[PDB]
C-alpha cells in the first residue's frame, strides 16, 4: 500500500511552507509573495537533484562516466568495453560469486542477456556443451571470457549465435 | 527603535516604495515600527500562526457569540498594553449596532522617539576626515594666504568711503 523506498521529491514542495502564512494576513498581496515564492522555488531545484544524487549513483542507471568507478571498486576495468555491455559484464561478474555451474544455474545467467526465448543449451556425453543464441542485442565476442568463467572446470564448449530459430 | 522590514500601511504588501527609488527600506522611525507591530498583533489569529501557539489574539470567543460590549473593550485596550513603549491610550468610542450585529471601535495611542544609539549597521559616518594637501604647497606655503588678505585690503577700502 506505501513504497518502502522513502527518496522521493517530496510532492508538491511549493505550496507547502504557503500553508504556514497565519491567517491570509499577507495573501493576495502579490509583494510578499512573489519574493517568498523566488527564494523557495531554490530550494526546488536543489530537493529535486538529492535524489539523481542517490538514484543515478545505482549500477543500473549508472552512467559510464562514473559507472568506471562502481567497476572500479571491484576491480573489473573497462579495457575496450562500451557502455550498454560494460554494464553486463559487471553484472556478470558478480552474479558469478554464489554459483555452481550447474545446467539449471546456467540457464539462469544466460536469461538475463538474451530475453526469455533467445537461448537454448544442448547437453553431450564427453563433457560436451552447446550454447545457442537467438535473440542478441549485443556483440558477443567482448563477452565471451566471462561465458567460459561460469562453467566447471573440464567443460568442452561450443558457440553459436544467429538471428532467430 | 525596533529595526524590521516596513509594511506599507496602504496595501498590507511590503513598501518597496515610488517607481522612482524602488528597492527595500526598513522600519526606523518608532511610530512605524510600533504601528506595524500593532497591526501583525492584532490581525493573527490566536493559536493560527505555528512555531508559536500562544500568540495572536481570540477572535473565536467573541464573533459568533452573544457578548457584553464591555468585556470586549477591556480586552482590546489590554493587549495595545503589552507593547513595552506605549505610553497611553488618549480616547476611546466602542459602539455596537444590533441590526447589522457589527462592532466598530476607534481610538490612539501615543509613543515617544528616542535616539539611535549608534550608526555602525546604518550609512554613513559623521566624522571629517582631513584631506591631503596638493602639489608643493605643504612646503612652500599658499595662495589664498595672499588672496585673502587681498580681499580683506579691498573691503576695507570699500568700507571708509561712505555708501
Amino acid at each position: 500500500l506505501k513504497d518502502v523506498n522513502h527518496i522521493h521529491p517530496l510532492p508538491d514542495f511549493v505550496r507547502g511552507g504557503f500553508d504556514y502564512v497565519p491567517s491570509d494576513i499577507f495573501s493576495g498581496k502579490e509583494n510578499f509573495e512573489q519574493t517568498l515564492r523566488i527564494l523557495l522555488e531554490r530550494l526546488e531545484f536543489i530537493d529535486q537533484k538529492m535524489v539523481e544524487l542517490a538514484e543515478l549513483r545505482t549500477t543500473l542507471n549508472a552512467e559510464d562516466a562514473i559507472l568506471d568507478e562502481i567497476g572500479r571498486q571491484l576491480g573489473i576495468y573497462r579495457n575496450g568495453l562500451n557502455d550498454p555491455e560494460y554494464r553486463a559484464v559487471i553484472m556478470i561478474l558478480t552474479g558469478n560469486n554464489s554459483k555452481s555451474g550447474t545446467r539449471a544455474d546456467i540457464i539462469a545467467t544466460l536469461k538475463q542477456l538474451f530475453g526469455e526465448d533467445g537461448v537454448t543449451t544442448y547437453k553431450g556425453y564427453n563433457y560436451r556443451l552447446d550454447i545457442n543464441i537467438f535473440n542478441t542485442c549485443m556483440e558477443v565476442t567482448d563477452i565471451l571470457p566471462e561465458i567460459i568463467d561460469m562453467l566447471p572446470l573440464v567443460t568442452h564448449l561450443r558457440v553459436v549465435e544467429n538471428q532467430g530459430y | 527603535q525596533f529595526k524590521d522590514l516596513l509594511l506599507d500601511p496602504l496595501t498590507g504588501d511590503l513598501d518597496f516604495g515610488t517607481p522612482g527609488d524602488r528597492g527595500m527600506r526598513l522600519a526606523l522611525t518608532n511610530q512605524l515600527s510600533l504601528r506595524q507591530r500593532l497591526y501583525l498583533r492584532f490581525a493573527i489569529w490566536a493559536g493560527d500562526w505555528y512555531f508559536d501557539e500562544t500568540f495572536g489574539f481570540p477572535y473565536r470567543t467573541f464573533v459568533g457569540k452573544k457578548t457584553v460590549k464591555a468585556v470586549l473593550d477591556g480586552r482590546i485596550k489590554s493587549e495595545v498594553r503589552q507593547e513595552p513603549d506605549v505610553l497611553q491610550i488618549t480616547d476611546f468610542q466602542s459602539t455596537m449596532d444590533v441590526v447589522s450585529r457589527s462592532y466598530k471601535c476607534f481610538f490612539t495611542v501615543v509613543t515617544a522617539e528616542g535616539e539611535e544609539i549608534s550608526l555602525a549597521f546604518v550609512g554613513e559616518d559623521e566624522y571629517q576626515y582631513p584631506t591631503p594637501p596638493e602639489s608643493n604647497v605643504q612646503l612652500c606655503g599658499d595662495e589664498g594666504v595672499i588672496i585673502n588678505f587681498k580681499n580683506k585690503l579691498y573691503y576695507l577700502i570699500n568700507f571708509r568711503l561712505p555708501k
